């Protein structure tokens, strides 16, 4: 078992934890139990961006992108309530955790794709008939995408929603409808979807683990410009538990 | 046609009273017996269709159910605003002394 | 200007009682707060909580009313939230809790008037100054 | 001063309040406005002050600003010294009644709360009045240069950043 | 895009930037050090090398 010291500055307390190949089980569901998730973890190991479409109109593909804030990514102690269904399906409702990363990263060309990275407010939910969680189980849902930066963020000319000046006061008698987008701060609030796809199961200690595929929107600046299309790739946990 | 939604906020009752539903929650300081333990239940069973639904947040004590209904008149509620209540902001706006 | 008997004075309880401070009395009062108080409570507000000052208007509006000499005498003895709910001894100095505040330790009860005192008093003097903050500075 | 003695001159001989602006000449007008202060140029801002603020077009008029108790509320002017400066509404006594906040959360005297509208008396906006906050709040922000006008910003390609005149 | 010396790096070879992307349009490749960027350093560098040599 390893401490703090032994994890420290290695990169590991942003790795989500795995099952090794043996964990192939299956973990009895009994619709007469409540369930929680105890932990979720999401560790992404891959993200991107949608290329803003030249002009040609056609299929518009998601393009590789490099991280550059380091390893500060993953989602991790998320818990929540796993609801059994009437039809035998299971629905995880995320309560809390730490559900949101801001996270930049840069694509071919130098422009820089600030996002976060999140799971907020998620809602999802197997197929109907699930008696066990199996290598065959997945998630999938819908979550929550607020705005980058919260009300109070302030522009580099001090203009902000919940605080800043209104007006680019640098330029006094400039007209104001041309800066208006700039000048006005919007607070965006977009759905993301994920895809939670179970690869291993550990049915006597409750624990899973797999791969996960989620799309959301990027920041867009406070209404300053056209957000872009994200897709995060990488791997998951969660440990499931009466409760 | 661009608007700041906190700035349009205050011209609503949100600008003349406590927002049950998007004031942060350091404005229960202004009424006697509200803060923090009412406050912390407001703020936790919220968003609200009516001011007097606060009177059903669950294991209130009848001490509590008064205090409530005398200050009833210092509440209001409006539509949830995302940006006042997202980050968490309506248990700490960025604001101190 | 002058630190007049009429300054000095302050409500000793709810009930339309006030006490007259001597000068000694206010200056001890400083030298207390000072002494137990100013490290959180410096110029009024607080520092581990800045939402609860020392304003004799939220005084007044916290449970039981703080806004008089027996109800601050009664918070440095048993303090509590703003409502009055829980006691907070066990995170707040206190006379209940000088084991583990033990600045309290030594003061007295003529320590703890002294000290309500100068908390009633300064506002009178500084105006907005107290409990503002660096706004006000 | 000079033209507040004016108007109240004509509303003494009985014009109304729109007949009492309309008869203030606009370049009266125009010599009550901050951006004709020589002191509020820049070194390196460069050329003639249309430049600037942008070839003045015409006197939108005196803006005079009301709270939803109709009282009248007058705007802080800047000072000289100020590049940029807050926008405050204070009643005739000085006593605040309205402003633009920065931080929101604790607002009190928001254009909102307060209600706050502005008419215009003279000018190219003579007998209007807005009442949506924006446009108020916006023409506050140019009631804090005094006087507020029209301006050509398209024609010298304008920057929108005060320079000085040939007396600085 | 009046773009002069780029076609003839890309003539010979060099076909991408330092920053990921390729003159086909390929995106998240690594050129390597001899990417536009890197044959411009080279030749600012030999440019140095030949002016001091130039001056002994
Ligand atoms: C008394 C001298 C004087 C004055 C007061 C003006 C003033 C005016 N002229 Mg004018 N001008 C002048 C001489 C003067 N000019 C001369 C001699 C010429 C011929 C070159 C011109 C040519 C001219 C033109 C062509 C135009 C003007 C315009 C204008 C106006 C714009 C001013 C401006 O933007 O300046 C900007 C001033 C600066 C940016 C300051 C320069 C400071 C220097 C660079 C400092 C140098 C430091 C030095 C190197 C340090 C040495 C250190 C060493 C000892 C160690 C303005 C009303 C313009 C106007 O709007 O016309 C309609 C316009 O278009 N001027
Ligand atoms: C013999 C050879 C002569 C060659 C001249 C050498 C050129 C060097 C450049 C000179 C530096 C000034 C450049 C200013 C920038 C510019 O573009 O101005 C450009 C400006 C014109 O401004 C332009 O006007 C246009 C419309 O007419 C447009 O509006 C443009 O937007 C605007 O830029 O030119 C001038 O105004 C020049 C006059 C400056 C004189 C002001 C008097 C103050 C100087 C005294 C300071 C003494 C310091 C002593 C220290 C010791
Ligand atoms: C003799 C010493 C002190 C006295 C007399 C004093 C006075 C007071 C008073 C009267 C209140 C009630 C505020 C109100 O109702 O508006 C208060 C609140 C508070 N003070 Fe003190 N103060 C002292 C020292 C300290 C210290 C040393 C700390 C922190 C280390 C502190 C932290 C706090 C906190 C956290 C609150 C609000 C707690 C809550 O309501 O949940 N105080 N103080
Ligand atoms: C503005 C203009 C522009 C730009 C221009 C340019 C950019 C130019 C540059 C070019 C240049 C940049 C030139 C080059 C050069 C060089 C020279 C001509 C010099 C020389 C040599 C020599 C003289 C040296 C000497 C030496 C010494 C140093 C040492 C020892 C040895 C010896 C002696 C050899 C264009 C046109 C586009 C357009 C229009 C306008
Ligand atoms: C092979 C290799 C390469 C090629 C390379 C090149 C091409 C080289 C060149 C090199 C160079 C090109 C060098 C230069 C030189 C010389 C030197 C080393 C320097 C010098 C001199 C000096 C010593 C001077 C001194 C002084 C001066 C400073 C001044 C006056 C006085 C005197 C003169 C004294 C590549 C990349 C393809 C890739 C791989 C392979
Ligand atoms: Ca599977
Ligand atoms: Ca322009
Ligand atoms: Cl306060």
């Amino acid at each position: 078992t390893l401490t703090y010291d032994d994890i420290v500055g290695t990169g590991l307390a942003n790795k989500c934890p795995t099952l090794d190949d043996t964990a192939r089980g299956a973990y009895p569901i009994d619709s007469s139990q409540t369930y929680r998730i105890a932990r979720l973890c999401l560790q992404p190991t891959t993200f991107l961006v949608k290329e803003e479409p030249k002009n040609k109109r056609q299929e518009a593909e998601f393009v590789p992108t490099k991280l550059v804030t380091r390893e500060t990514t993953s989602l991790d102690q998320i818990q929540g309530e796993l609801k059994v269904n009437s039809d035998g399906s299971l629905t995880f409702v995320e309560e809390d955790g730490i559900d949101f990363q801001p996270v930049t990263v840069q694509m071919a060309g130098g422009e820089r794709i600030p996002l976060l990275f999140t799971v907020k407010n998620l809602v999802a939910s197997t197929q109907p008939n699930v008696t066990s969680i199996t290598t065959s189980t997945d998630f999938k849902g819908e979550f929550n995408v607020p705005s980058y930066r919260t009300a109070n963020f302030l522009d580099p000319k001090g203009r902000g929603l919940a605080s800043g000046y209104d007006s680019a006061i640098a330029l006094p008698q400039a007209k104001e409808e041309e800066l208006a987008r700039a000048n006005v701060k919007r607070f965006s609030l977009t759905k993301g979807q994920i895809s939670l796809n179970v690869a291993k199961v550990d049915g006597r200690t409750g624990e899973i683990a797999g791969t996960f595929e989620s799309e959301q929107l990027s920041d867009d600046d406070m209404g300053a410009h056209e957000p872009h299309e994200v897709k995060i790739q990488g791997v998951f946990y969660a440990s499931i538990e009466p409760a | 046609e661009l608007v700041n939604v906190v700035d349009e906020k205050l011209g609503t009752a949100y600008g003349e009273k406590i927002d049950l539903n998007n004031t942060n929650i350091a404005a229960f300081i202004q009424y006697r017996g509200l803060y923090p333990t009412l406050a912390k239940l407001i703020v936790k069973n919220a968003p609200y269709e009516s001011v007097e639904d606060v009177l059903n947040i669950p294991g209130l004590t009848e001490r509590q159910k008064q205090i409530l209904r005398e200050n009833l008149e210092h509440f209001t509620v409006t539509e949830v605003e995302t940006a006042l209540v997202e980050g968490g902001d309506r248990y700490n706006n960025g604001l101190y002394k | 200007a002058e630190l007049t008997p009429e300054v000095l004075t302050v409500p000793l309880n709810s009930e339309g009682k006030t006490i007259t401070l001597t000068e000694k009395q206010y200056l001890e009062g400083k030298r207390l707060f000072q002494y137990a108080c100013a490290s959180c409570h410096v110029g009024g507000i607080t520092k581990t909580n800045p939402s609860l000052d020392l304003r004799t208007e939220t005084l007044a509006l916290a449970t039981p009313p703080r806004d008089n000499i027996e109800g601050l005498v009664d918070y440095m003895k048993n303090p509590t939230t703003y409502d009055g709910e829980q006691e907070i001894a066990e995170v707040h100095p206190s006379l209940r809790s000088a084991d583990i505040f033990p600045k309290m330790r030594n003061l007295t009860e003529k320590d703890l008037v002294a000290i309500a005192g100068h908390i009633l008093v300064e506002p009178k003097i500084l105006g907005d100054k107290w409990g503002g903050g660096k706004v006000y500075y | 001063q000079e033209i507040n003695r004016r108007v109240q001159a004509s509303l003494a001989s009985g014009a109304t309040l729109e007949e009492a602006w309309s008869a203030i000449p606009e370049k009266l007008a125009f010599y009550d406005y901050i951006g004709n202060n020589p002191a509020k140029g820049g070194l390196f801002r460069t050329g003639p002050m249309n430049k600037g603020d942008g070839i003045a077009q015409a006197w939108k008029g005196h803006a005079v600003f009301r709270n939803k108790e109709g009282e009248e509320l007058f705007v802080r002017r800047m000072p000289a010294f100020f590049e940029s400066f807050p926008v405050i509404l204070t009643d005739k006594n000085g006593v605040v009644k309205a402003d633009i906040p920065f931080r929101r959360a604790e607002s009190k005297y928001s254009f909102e709360q307060q209600g706050v509208t502005v008419s215009f008396y003279g000018g190219e906006l003579n007998g209007q009045t807005f009442t949506d906050p924006p446009t108020v709040k916006s023409y506050a922000r140019k009631a804090i240069f005094g006087e507020i006008f029209e301006f050509d910003t398209e024609t010298l390609n304008s920057d929108g950043i005060f320079r000085t005149s040939p007396r600085g | 895009q009046g773009m002069f010396v780029l076609p003839f790096m890309a003539r010979l070879g060099v076909t991408g930037s330092w920053s990921g992307w390729s003159i086909t349009g390929e995106t998240g490749i690594d050129p390597g050090f001899w990417s536009f960027e890197g044959v411009a350093l080279a030749h600012i560098v030999l440019s140095g090398l030949l002016f001091l040599a130039a001056c002994w």
